[PDB]
């Protein structure tokens, strides 16, 4: 079994910039490598067969070049709709092995989050649970710190978080922040905050409610 | 079109089976060889098996040999994985993939089948609303949405309106809480002039456990 090797394993890089994804396969495999993208929770896409034709109808901007041990990706300009993850695969001698990845991301200039909160609804209350929910959206770089305070004290391991995969068109994130505690709990306090953290924000940014509103 | 569809993927036991269908279509399925490729989720693609065109010659990954068998039905065209002694490590999206020349490029993808292989149980997820409000509004802009709270396995689709609203949603990847059920959000903003004239119905389907809710969310000031 030949192991393939991607580099590098994630990557930033702007629009219009050029860039080159690395496989290298651990014996001669001859032009028999193949490089696919997949975007997320999508099916991957053939883009370059043969370690250097091209699939067609996809864009003339990915090239592919090498033979042996040694192969590469580029991508001449990169677009918005790039962001994908893409992965080499020798077709040679069985088992047919895939590269790990590499990860694409694109960078843009600074966004800064637009920060909301959600108590919870009266429906749930009713079932036992408190789920307060804090929305970040829509901001760029993906580092992003969300602070849970009820009543100013600082909250760790009652929450949970999520991050979108990066915006095709936009370049930007989104998050989302669950406090997840009892009905019991929930109701011995009155100020719930979500202080969040950001390149985009000048300072640390709070967005509260008080249980009753 | 060019046309690959997996069906049969789901919730399965450990040490269980399942079989995995690809209905194929847009071609002649008797002339190329086949493939399925595995992705565990958040994790890398790996070809688990392949066929080819008459049925003539099957190959295996290691991992699966003596436990998986690929075959097809070019009569009815279908593809086949008969899966057996499921292991936790055969959860993933199963694609159904068909190959092109001498290459061994795969040049078309079906959008694959979630397995699971677990013993917990089966659970439909609760939909509350998550209420726009002036918590939830800033600069005429208001956002608004759905907890898909307490459920297993993956996946809910939650779709806005129907389908009539998809701009501006952000329906997030859910996380496995510690109870053991996962639990999503699916997020919507919208014009705040909007928020008592056009209603707002979040659409929730859970197959697995056959459920489909939905709910309406109104404004809370």
């Amino acid at each position: 079994d030949i192991q393939m090797t991607q580099s590098p394993s994630s990557l930033s890089a702007s629009v219009g910039d050029r860039v080159t994804i690395t496989c290298r396969a651990s014996q001669s495999i001859s032009s028999y490598l193949n490089w696919y993208q997949q975007k997320p929770g999508k099916a991957p896409k053939l883009l370059i067969y043969a370690a250097s034709s091209l699939q067609s109808g996809v864009p003339s901007r990915f090239s592919g070049s090498g033979s042996g041990t040694d192969f590469t990706l580029t991508i001449s300009s990169l677009q918005p709709e790039d962001f994908a993850t893409y992965y080499c695969q020798q077709s040679y001698s069985t088992p047919l092995t895939f590269g790990q990845g590499t990860k694409v991301e694109i960078k843009r200039t600074v966004a800064a989050p637009s920060v909301f909160i959600f108590p919870p609804s009266d429906e749930q209350l009713k079932s036992g649970t408190a789920s307060v929910v804090c929305l970040l959206n829509n901001f760029y770089p993906r580092e992003a710190k969300v602070q849970w305070k009820v009543d100013n004290a600082l909250q760790s391991g009652n929450s949970q978080e999520s991050v979108t995969e990066q915006d095709s068109k936009d370049s930007t994130y989104s998050l989302s922040s669950t406090l997840t505690l009892s009905k019991a709990d929930y109701e011995k306090h009155k100020v719930y905050a979500c202080e969040v953290t950001h390149q985009g924000l000048s300072s640390p940014v709070t967005k509260s409610f008080n249980r009753g509103e | 079109e060019v046309q690959l569809l997996e069906s049969g993927g789901g919730l399965v036991q450990p040490g269980g089976s399942l079989r995995l269908s690809c209905a194929a279509s847009g071609f002649t399925f008797s002339s190329y060889a086949m493939s399925w490729v595995r992705q565990a989720p958040g994790k890398g693609l790996e070809w688990v098996s392949a066929i080819s065109g008459s049925g003539g010659s099957t190959y295996y990954a290691d991992s699966v040999k003596g436990r998986f068998t690929i075959s097809r039905d070019n009569s009815k065209n279908t593809l086949y994985l008969q899966m057996n002694s499921l292991r936790a490590e055969d959860t993933a999206v199963y694609y159904c993939a068909k190959y092109d020349g001498i290459y061994g490029e795969l040049d078309f993808w079906g959008q694959g089948t979630l397995v699971t292989v677990s013993s917990a149980s089966t659970k439909g997820p609760s939909v509350f609303p998550l209420a726009p409000s002036s918590k939830s509004t800033s600069g005429g802009t208001a956002a608004l949405g759905c907890l898909v709270k307490d459920y297993f396995p993956e996946p809910v689709t939650v779709s806005w309106n129907s389908g009539a609203l998809t701009s501006g949603v952000h329906t997030f990847p859910a996380v496995l809480q510690s109870s053991g059920l996962y639990s999503l959000s699916s997020v919507v903003t919208v014009p705040s002039s909007s928020l008592g004239t056009q209603t707002y119905i979040c659409n929730v389907n859970h197959k697995p456990s056959n459920t489909k809710v939905d709910k309406k969310v109104e404004p809370k000031s």
